[PDB]
């Protein structure tokens, strides 16, 4: 039966649109956990450019280029947490619009099928009251 | 620190799990409650 075909499509649909929201969960918490690791870094290199004010206050050139590298490295890595997160933030925005794309299709595609179904059922009632009414009544006034 | 930041990073995941659904009609709802606002303040003029 088409009509059983077609709701199992559409069951078999609810599942990959739940798959959907689930890969939209785990990319949305990517997303935030690289920001937060950027950030954090980024403080990170806050501290250890203090700690280069301190050690030229002291005079130690020595302790505030190695410092500076420390600055140095967490800012680099703070950027390839950036262009990760970058990667996220498409995927993410990708898959929100994959599953607004999917559900309305889910939806237009049910409701079409539904109003022609009702429309074949009055078809094919129609149908079969002209094929009672045509046939009665002639045969019953001949044998008579 | 080490447990701390494993929670932020939950934070994180969990701030992204609840904005990537989110996206809703409440933002039109709220541009009418500024609007319905600016009624009572319209209101609050004509009684001054």
């Amino acid at each position: 039966d088409p009509e059983k075909v077609l709701e199992q499509a559409v069951i078999d649909m609810q599942e990959d649109l739940v798959q959907l929201r689930q890969a939209v969960a785990r990319t949305i918490a990517e997303e935030k956990r690289t920001e937060q690791r950027l950030n954090q870094d980024t403080q990170e290199a806050k501290k250890w450019e203090d700690r280069a004010k301190l050690a030229l206050t002291n005079g130690e050139e020595n302790l505030a280029r190695e410092a500076l590298a420390r600055k140095k490295s967490l800012t680099d890595t703070a950027a390839a947490y950036q262009t990760q997160l970058a990667q996220q933030r498409t995927m993410s925005e990708n898959l929100r619009r994959n599953l607004a794309a999917l559900e309305a299709k889910i939806s237009e595609a049910k409701t079409k099928k539904n109003m022609l179904q009702a429309r074949a059922k009055a078809a094919k009632a129609n149908a079969e009251l002209q094929q009672t009414l045509g046939g009665l009544g002639t045969s019953s006034a001949t044998s008579a | 620190f080490e447990r701390m930041e494993n929670k932020v990073l939950d934070m994180e995941a969990t701030s992204q799990a609840a904005g990537e659904l989110a996206g809703f009609g409440i933002e039109n709802q709220f541009a009418q409650l500024e609007a319905s606002s600016g009624v009572e303040d319209e209101l609050a003029a004509l009684k001054a």
